[PDB]
């Protein structure tokens, strides 16, 4: 069979059903609300089109790594649309793959990485280093 | 005995 | 909460960074994606991040993780301007990380030397939270205080040389040549029991909370109860003196100087299983409830199935007598005179590493302890080494007695988490016979 979704955009999604209730919010509203079109209003058409490809496709595997090789402002959007879809799959992926961006130690280039600044003051930053020091 | 190691001298 | 009560206090507002915008929840699932030295350095980026890395529960599960289950509550007192709620669990990891540390490259903090037993050689001791136990061929026992130095008591009452010992706060029991044992209150040091039944030198004994198991140069062994003093079992089957002896309050497992290994049932007085294999003397035992592991005069360690009596595996390598073992989680280390030490994984009959190389013992290994990350051993070269388990490569010599190339031998050590405590002495006289405790600690 096949059951419809609506982005918060307002473009309908025509999917799988089983593809679909990967995500257990969209299977809960379906099973047990009973959404003819199912409303999603924290996803937009772009993302939601893109968790339905993630999904339609089931230690980070090859390929999740790959379609994950987007940029930050993607990833952001993934993290939320996997935890509001609820898909413990897509959600863990996607925080791993921001988790590994920070192995690689030094305060400083963590930041680099993240823009962040040292918001820290001399006294602050001195103990800040004492406390976590390796 | 290797040197080191030990036990009671024999009783009898 | 705790992360709440820090962001509405500190107030870090405008971060353009990924982590600092997520729903609260979302960064910890993230953060959680990094091992504790990623997390200590990520603290580090700015006090949003420092907040975030403190949420006490992503501790206490990478508390777990090095087996710690128990967090520090620390030091109080007049704060510095803006407060941070500290992490019991955070601080817990990092003590122990501080002390793993400082066991390895630390820095020798000279040793309390604890003097006594003159002139004579610490056949056995024991180490108990704060409690030191020395047992002597001069006849005595002496109560020591880990933390202090000081001798709070002699045990004076045996007629012979003390041999073996066991303990278990506040109360110690002891083995002579006097053919006795002897129970006593460690803080009143009063003996509250003797026990006769062996007729030869009482050689060894294990302790199981309420009862004691005693091999003796008689050929036999005896239950005896510490509270009433009185025997309850004799095990007799044994051909030749009882060197070694293991007890789990099921079984009694023995090993002797007729080559054998004898599985007991002790309420019955009966003998299970006579295990046959070694062909020589039997010194040391090990016994976890399933496997037996007994060590011999015959260069060979072999493991049993203590159920079936079936030998499991036959492990070869060393060259002379296994002086001691120790067995934990599968994994054997044993002490061996031909100056070496082996790590084994007793399920597989591997042998993980020898601890050898351009700074091994020169003589035999008297005696070791081991953990998670180190091996500790002692010789009678003088020295205490400090070895990593897990690459099997020499760290630093933690004791290296001035004399141990003329005489001077560290006989045993017992290791706590947080310190050292080593018998040493000498058959000449290049030695005064002393305890040595290093203290590994860490301020915190």
């Amino acid at each position: 069979p096949s059951i419809k979704l609506q982005s918060s955009d307002g473009e309908i999604f025509e999917v799988d059903v089983e593809i679909a209730k990967q995500s257990v919010t969209i299977k809960t509203m379906l099973e047990d609300l009973g959404m003819d079109p199912v409303p999603l209003p924290n996803v937009n058409a772009a993302i939601l089109k893109k968790v339905i490809q993630w999904c339609t496709h089931h230690d980070i595997p090859v390929w999740d790594q790959e379609f994950l090789k987007v940029d930050q402002g993607t990833l952001f959007e993934l993290i939320l649309a996997a935890n509001y879809l609820d898909i413990k799959g897509l959600l863990d992926v996607t925080c791993k793959t921001v988790a590994n961006m920070i192995k690689g130690k030094t305060p400083e280039e963590i930041r680099k990485t993240f823009n962040i600044k040292n918001d820290f003051t001399e006294e602050e930053e001195a103990q800040v280093r004492k406390e976590n020091q390796w | 005995l290797p040197s080191g190691l030990l036990t009671p001298p024999q009783s009898g | 909460t705790q992360v709440k009560h820090m962001m509405q206090v500190i107030e870090p507002q405008f971060q353009r960074d990924f982590i600092s915008l997520l729903p609260k929840e979302l960064a910890l699932y993230v953060l959680s994606f990094l091992e504790p030295k990623d997390l200590l350095q990520a603290a580090q980026t700015c006090r949003y991040w420092r907040i975030l890395a403190e949420d006490n529960l992503l501790w206490r599960e990478k508390c777990k993780e090095e087996g710690i289950d128990e967090p520090l509550h620390i030091k109080r007192r007049k704060v510095i301007k803006p407060g941070f709620i500290h992490s019991p669990w955070k601080s817990a990891y990092i003590r122990q990380h501080r002390i793993d540390t400082n066991w390895r490259r630390g820095e020798l903090k000279s040793p309390k030397v604890l003097k006594g037993h003159d002139d004579h050689v610490i056949t056995c001791l024991q180490f108990c939270g704060n409690r030191i136990v020395s047992g002597s061929d001069d006849n005595t026992l002496k109560v020591w205080s880990a933390v202090t130095g000081k001798c709070l008591r002699t045990l004076v009452g045996h007629t012979g040389g003390v041999w073996s010992s066991q303990m278990r706060d506040n109360i110690i029991i002891s083995g002579s040549t006097d053919r006795t044992l002897k129970v006593w209150n460690a803080e009143t040091g009063e003996c509250i029991h003797t026990l006769y039944g062996h007729t030869s030198t009482v050689r060894c004994m294990h302790l199981h909370e309420k009862r004691v198991v005693s091999g003796s140069r008689d050929a036999t062994l005896r239950v005896w109860d510490i509270e009433t003093g009185q025997c309850l079992h004799v095990l007799m089957g044994h051909v030749a003196a009882v060197r070694c002896v293991q007890y789990d309050g099921r079984r009694v497992v023995s090993g002797a100087y007729d080559f054998m290994v004898k599985v007991w049932d002790p309420e019955t007085e009966t003998c299970l299983h006579t295990l046959q294999g070694h062909t020589n003397r039997v010194y040391s035992l090990q016994f976890d409830g399933i496997h037996v592991v007994s060590g011999s005069l015959d260069t060979s360690i072999r493991v049993w199935d203590v159920e079936t009596g079936n030998c499991i595996h036959t492990l070869t390598g060393h060259q002379s007598l296994t002086s001691g073992m120790e067995l934990k989680d599968n994994i054997l280390v044993s002490g061996n005179a031909d100056s070496t030490v082996k790590i084994w994984d007793i399920k597989t009959g591997q042998c993980l590493q020898t601890l050898q190389g351009p700074n091994k013992h020169q003589s035999a290994v008297t005696c070791l302890q081991f953990n998670k990350n180190f091996v500790i051993t002692s010789s009678d070269d003088g020295t205490v080494k400090l070895w990593d388990l897990k690459t099997g490569e020499f760290i630093r010599n933690l004791v290296t007695l001035e004399s141990g190339g003329s005489g001077g031998v560290v006989w045993r050590i017992r290791a706590s988490n947080t310190k050292l405590v080593c018998a040493v002495g000498s058959r000449n006289g290049t030695e005064e016979t002393k305890l040595l405790v290093l203290d590994f600690d860490v301020d915190m």
